[PDB]
């Protein structure tokens, strides 16, 4: 209560100090990240099957695992795919609010109990289970400019000298290695093996025997014979450590004395665990580390921590080994945080100027300078308590709140001044009277703004996570603003304000201020003259109002929607797709041709090109690839002609000439997620893969007959490719004394590669792979070079007990919720909503062959509440004003100001060509909130005059509108100026600033220019009808 | 190349695109690393309209694989009887042998397809012929366990 | 490994409860470094060798 | 129902309304008695 702290200024100071301290403490022990966790918890089960095709992996691994994912809590849906690179990946997504830790341990446990049902080699390799919903803080590239070490060389070094150190660094939660440590490699030679009557079976047997850890006992171990003096351990054979030792492995001792070593039938060397992917950084061999942020950790304090650790392990790097930073989200956070402090600072300076321009005294201009910072620090404490963090969302959440904070400060101060000038009341008793005029109004406003913002924090799923940040942030600042405006501010007025004589409006005074006062004091007459005339012709303005409303609805539905504005993140990607059967070498040429384009025709804007040959977000293999382009700073790429979208389109148009493959550039998502749908075509019977493909093509062709509804409807997978089937004749095999096991191992190991056992390299355990030399496993004509020893001891060629044929199979098999499936992506045609393009796709799918179902996944799910929430919101707002005014009717004269603020925002957004995103929507709610605040005060004053001094309707409205002119004008002037920097901001996170800027400035101008004229009208017409 | 867009259409079963490519003279003898032609694909994946349109356009009925396989071989193995007859009318070698010695009959008898085995027989297909193993149409039927196919090929 | 270290072979039921079955050399033959040559293994032709 | 099933020979047939929503005694073999001797203790 104001009257309590007017007599007790010191008490109010205590509260201000406590809030400041609590806030200061919070702004030091509060997490810092770019974005909060918005995506639903998701766990990914990864597994590997060396040499296995897409079909084998699915029918022995994927399917076995999927059948055991039962009993887990809060599953929304399961998804998986099985590539021809021997890899499988099962992603389980969970309900929002699900403890990711509990979800993962439940997934992990069910997987464990299913481990005994998997193939041996799949168990050897191991099965991973990790949280996949996480995002990278940065990726640390490690290249070799010296050209003295391969990517396998870099990888091993990073894993044995860097990975651990980085993991232990403060702030980092997880670390992914973009490569693989060394691994003993035995490249067999079929020509030599046959010469000594040997097979890959022998080579494996010998390695498992002459490379193992054999357990022995002790000397004088318990129970001992009494009298034993020493107790030592016995050491037996132990795993090999060098390449030389492996080559010395004995395979066969001929009957002539000589022996045959593993070195004699195979080249022995250290290589990588796999050779599927080859990475390059500006044409130079490279590796890297994908770093994730630990929960509750500070992104800035972590990025600095890893750079220190890297610099601390720098003097140990081999020659020509330098580290690069292709990807890094740290700069975004620094820029974001800096631009927030900047905005908050120049907001206080502007309020200082406008406060001195109108009031013309320092003591008064000092009050808002204290009230505002107090509230800010305070809300940081409130955020901390709720468990939030400093992030891009909550940051902008405050730069939109400063308008409501500055307002509450200006209203209390100005009202006290206006009172003393209209009557010879000293500050103390003038503050009491002044507060007595706005006490109830300020409380009611707090209720209304709560009713406006709190329901927004009830949207479900990912979208709800984003709104929840803004809402809670703004509501906290709002509630904490009113609280200060009832304790600290009233005390600061009755203490720091100097007396002002009655009638003293500075009308006669020297110079500018004297002129300004006469100017403004005469403009308040011209203004009340206009309102007076307006109230003589209300009908004419009721019509203009409807025109505004109608225009609002029109300008609203004609505004395109996107979830979050697109940004220039200083990086973008370019996909590369070669035809079926395309080799890794060919793919490389295209990637070189792509990298050469960036480091030449775009040298001014491109810093580096991370070419990853063999990877893709929707398919992997030798015929695929990605190029992660990293740009120079935003201060080196001036103009829209040098931004991501301009460079991207210019790059895609340039790669069209390449007749070798499909190559296109594209900016990445704002948050790692897009628009369009995520359609899932499901084989709900036993139809098979070919029958499912037909149902897909059939639906894709049908969707092609609706370019006015569906656009870019494409499969999100790989196309079937020719496979080389080998038919082993069981009869002729048993007729030659050849074991099927011998056959399927010499073939499986030589051509597919087999992981045999482990060895120690410089104190680290590493894998041992056996596999044919490249030149002996390339073409179908090589299969005849491989021999298999029979029982009689003779070597039998593969071309003796087998046949072959070309076939078609899938390189990537997909599944959804345990059933076969194919993912389909698309978007709604220009002008149409997603809710319409989805409804159509359901209709097209209903006409598909019997036994084919469908479902929505991802964004398209967690897809509906807006009107329901703002119907409850609209009601609560009404009930609040109803209690504030003790009237069922009056509330209407306030709720009618809504469109006035909206129309302006729509004008600005449409004019500049922006979208109806979350920043825009929140910008609306604050504009609506502020303009509403104005109406509440204007109505409160007018109504009061009628109830107290029994003034006429028009008399009261004109007097009320006059008293509120300056306050409204000031807060609006200081607001618009403080937002300008955001509207014109270019580059560096501007996409967000421009949204919160144009939407607010445009809406703020229209919400004050029209409100000061329209709200007096609303009050009158409402007071006349009811 | 239009030849590639033809291989995609011939496999996909898009008659409309295929005819269009015919207008535009997309190579009818186009190949991929397996040696399969648009006629190979169409026969294998069974679309007739394409097969006919392709044959009308000068396509090699006896186009061979890198492994020696032909369109009759493909159509016989898979199930398409209609395709088999059309191919035979256009001069498909009924006794074409694989690199492994397999003929259109073997692939037919291997998978059953009694209705397709009869057609191949009334066109001069050997009973006699041996695959790499030395199995014959009868040897394949007996081992497979098809009593009905045993009578036909006897 | 079995003689000097002891090898766990399987389980057996002792008075109702499942317990282990161990195979290890008698203390007397696993005390000295020279005792390593007292142990014989059988060859492919059925001849023993230290 | 249970009254009519008591007529059935060599079978325990009970129809019960699930409780919404007697004693449970447990005989324990503390020594290594064995199953047979435990049965004797039950009988």
């Amino acid at each position: 209560m104001p009257n309590f702290f007017i007599d007790r200024p010191i008490f109010a100071w205590v509260i201000a100090i406590i809030i400041m301290l609590a806030g200061g403490l919070a702004i030091l022990k509060l997490p810092v990240a770019q974005y909060p966790t918005i995506a639903p918890p998701a766990v990914t089960i990864s597994a590997s099957y060396p040499g296995a095709d897409a079909k084998t992996v699915q029918d022995t691994v994927t399917q076995v695992i999927e059948q055991n994912m039962n009993g887990i809590d809060n599953l929304m849906y399961m998804s998986s795919n099985s590539d021809s690179t021997g890899t499988v990946q099962i992603t389980l997504t969970f309900e929002s609010g699900t403890d990711a830790d509990i979800a993962q341990v439940q997934v992990q446990n069910k997987l464990q109990l299913a481990m005994p049902l998997l193939p041996q080699e799949v168990q050897q390799q191991g099965v991973s289970v990790e949280k996949s919903s996480s995002s990278f803080l940065m990726v640390v590239g490690v290249i070799n400019t010296d050209g003295t070490m391969t990517q396998e060389d870099i990888s091993d070094y990073v894993a044995a000298n860097m990975k651990d150190a980085i993991s232990r660094t403060s702030g980092v939660g997880d670390v992914q290695l973009f490569g693989s440590q060394y691994a003993m490699r035995i490249w067999m030679n079929p020509n030599e093996l046959n010469k000594f009557q040997l097979t890959p079976v022998d080579v494996i047997t010998a390695i498992k025997a002459q490379n193992a850890q054999v357990a022995a006992g002790q000397l004088g171990g318990t129970p001992p014979v009494k009298g034993q003096q020493l107790n030592a351990s016995i050491i037996a054979q132990t795993r090999l450590t060098s390449t030389e030792e492996f080559g010395k492995i004995l395979l066969k001792v001929n009957q002539d004395g000589s022996r045959v070593l593993l070195r004699d039938v195979a080249k022995i060397e250290l290589g990588g665990e796999n050779y599927d992917i080859i990475a390059e950084f500006n044409g130079q061999p490279a590796s890297g580390l994908g770093i994730k942020l630990a929960t509750g950790a500070n992104a800035l304090d972590t990025a600095a921590a890893i750079r220190a650790e890297l610099a601390k392990m720098e003097p140990f790097f081999p020659s020509g080994l330098k580290i690069v930073y292709p990807y890094d989200t740290t700069p975004f956070v620094k820029i974001s945080i800096h631009e927030v402090v900047k905005t908050l600072v120049e907001a206080i300076i502007l309020v200082f100027l406008v406060m001195y321009l109108f009031l013309q005294n320092f003591r008064a201009t000092l009050i808002p300078t204290i009230a505002v910072p107090v509230v800010l620090l305070g809300t940081f404490a409130v955020l901390a308590a709720f468990g939030f963090s400093i992030n891009t969302l909550t940051m902008f959440g405050m730069v939109l709140a400063i308008g409501l904070l500055v307002d509450d400060a200006i209203v209390v101060v100005e009202n006290v001044e206006r009172v003393m000038a209209e009557e010879g009341l000293p500050p103390k008793e003038a503050t009491r009277k002044s507060m007595g005029q706005i006490q109830g109004a300020l409380v009611g406003i707090a209720m209304v703004l709560s009713a406006v913002f709190v329901p927004m924090a009830f949207f479900g799923g990912s979208t709800g996570a984003i709104y929840r940040q803004f809402s809670i942030t703004i509501v906290s600042a709002m509630a904490l603003s009113v609280l200060v405006a009832l304790i600290l501010t009233p005390a600061l007025c009755a203490t720091m304000l100097k007396p002002i004589a009655k009638g003293d409006h500075g009308e006669g005074k020297k110079g500018f201020f004297g002129w300004f006062n006469r100017m403004f004091e005469k403009s308040t007459h011209h203004y009340t003259d206009s309102v007076g005339g307006i109230l003589r012709s209300t009908g004419r303005y009721l019509v203009l109002y409807l025109i505004i409303v109608v225009g609002m609805a029109y300008l609203f539905v004609r505004l395109p929607s996107s979830f979050l504005p697109d940004e220039d993140q200083g990086v973008f990607m370019t996909m590369v797709q070669l035809p079926a059967g395309a080799t890794q070498e060919r793919t490389q040429k295209v990637l070189n041709e792509v990298t050469h384009y960036y480091l030449t025709k775009e040298k001014n804007n491109v810093e580096s090109v991370f070419a990853v040959n063999g990877f893709g977000f929707a398919g992997r293999g030798q015929n695929t690839g990605i190029a992660f382009v990293s740009l120079k700073d935003w201060a080196d790429r001036p103009g829209e002609e040098n931004k991501v979208e301009a460079i991207t389109m210019r790059a895609t148009r340039a790669f069209s000439q390449i007749k070798d493959a499909m190559v296109f550039a594209f900016n990445l998502p704002a948050i790692v997620t897009a628009t369009g749908f995520d359609f899932e075509l499901i084989d709900q019977a036993g139809l098979g893969h070919e029958k499912l493909t037909q149902a897909r093509n059939q639906l894709l062709a049908e969707a092609a007959k609706h370019p006015d509804m569906l656009t870019s409807v494409r499969p999100n997978g790989l196309e079937d490719t020719p496979q080389f089937k080998i038919d082993i004749d069981q009869e002729k095999a048993q007729a030659l004394g050849v074991s099927i096991n011998d056959i399927n191992t010499t073939l499986g190991a030589a051509w597919g590669g087999s992981y045999v056992n482990d060895f120690i390299d410089r104190g680290r355990v590493k894998k041992v792979y056996v596999m044919s030399e490249a030149k002996y496993r390339m073409l179908p004509d090589d299969i005849g070079d491989w021999y298999v020893r029979a029982a009689d001891g003779q070597m039998v060629p593969f071309s003796a007990f087998s046949s072959s044929r070309w076939e078609y199979g899938s390189p990537r098999l997909e599944r959804y919720n345990g059933l076969p499936s194919m993912e389909i992506l698309g978007q709604a045609a220009p002008g149409k909503s997603t809710g319409e393009a989805m409804e159509l796709m359901e209709q097209l799918a209903s006409k598909l062959p019997t036994g084919v179902g469908y479902d929505w996944t991802g964004m398209s799910y967690q897809e509906n509440q807006a009107p329901s929430l703002y119907a409850i919101s609209l009601i609560v707002v009404f009930l609040c004003l109803a209690a504030l005014y003790e009237s069922w009717s009056i509330p209407f004269s306030v709720m009618l100001v809504v469109p006035l603020g909206v129309i302006g925002a729509l004008l600005a957004a449409t004019f500049r060509g922006l979208t109806n995103d979350v920043y825009f929507q929140v910008g609306l709610l604050t504009t609506i909130g502020l303009s509403a605040k104005n109406a509440i005060l204007i109505v409160e004053f007018a109504k009061d005059l009628m109830d107290k001094e029994g003034k006429g309707l028009i008399e009261a409205t004109l007097d009320a509108v006059r008293m509120r002119l300056r306050p409204i004008l000031m807060t609006s002037l200081a607001f618009i100026l403080g937002v300008m920097p955001l509207v014109i901001s270019t580059g560096a996170g501007s996409g967000a600033q421009n949204a919160v800027g144009t939407g607010v400035m445009g809406g703020m101008v229209t919400a004050t220019v029209l409100a000061i004229f329209f709200v007096p009208v609303f009050f009158v017409v409402v007071r006349r009808r009811f | 190349d239009l030849g590639k867009k033809l291989l995609e259409a011939a496999r996909a079963g898009q008659d409309d695109e295929v005819r269009i490519l015919m207008a535009n003279g997309a190579d009818v003898n186009a190949r991929d690393f397996t040696g399969w032609t648009p006629l190979h694909l169409a026969a294998h994946f069974g679309h007739l309209e394409i097969v006919e349109v392709l044959l009308k356009n000068g396509a090699d009925v006896n186009a061979k694989d890198s492994l020696g396989v032909t369109p009759l071989h493909l159509a016989a193995r898979r199930g398409h009887l209609e395709i088999v007859e059309v191919l035979l009318k256009n001069g498909a070698d009924v006794n074409a042998s694989d690199s492994h010695g397999f003929t259109p009959l073997h692939l037919a008898a291997k998978r059953g397809h009694l209705e397709i085995v009869e057609v191949l027989l009334k066109n001069g297909a050997d009973v006699n012929a041996q695959d790499k193993f030395g199995k014959t149409a009868f040897d394949i039927s007996i081992d497979n366990g098809n009593e009905d196919l045993a009578e036909i090929l006897q």
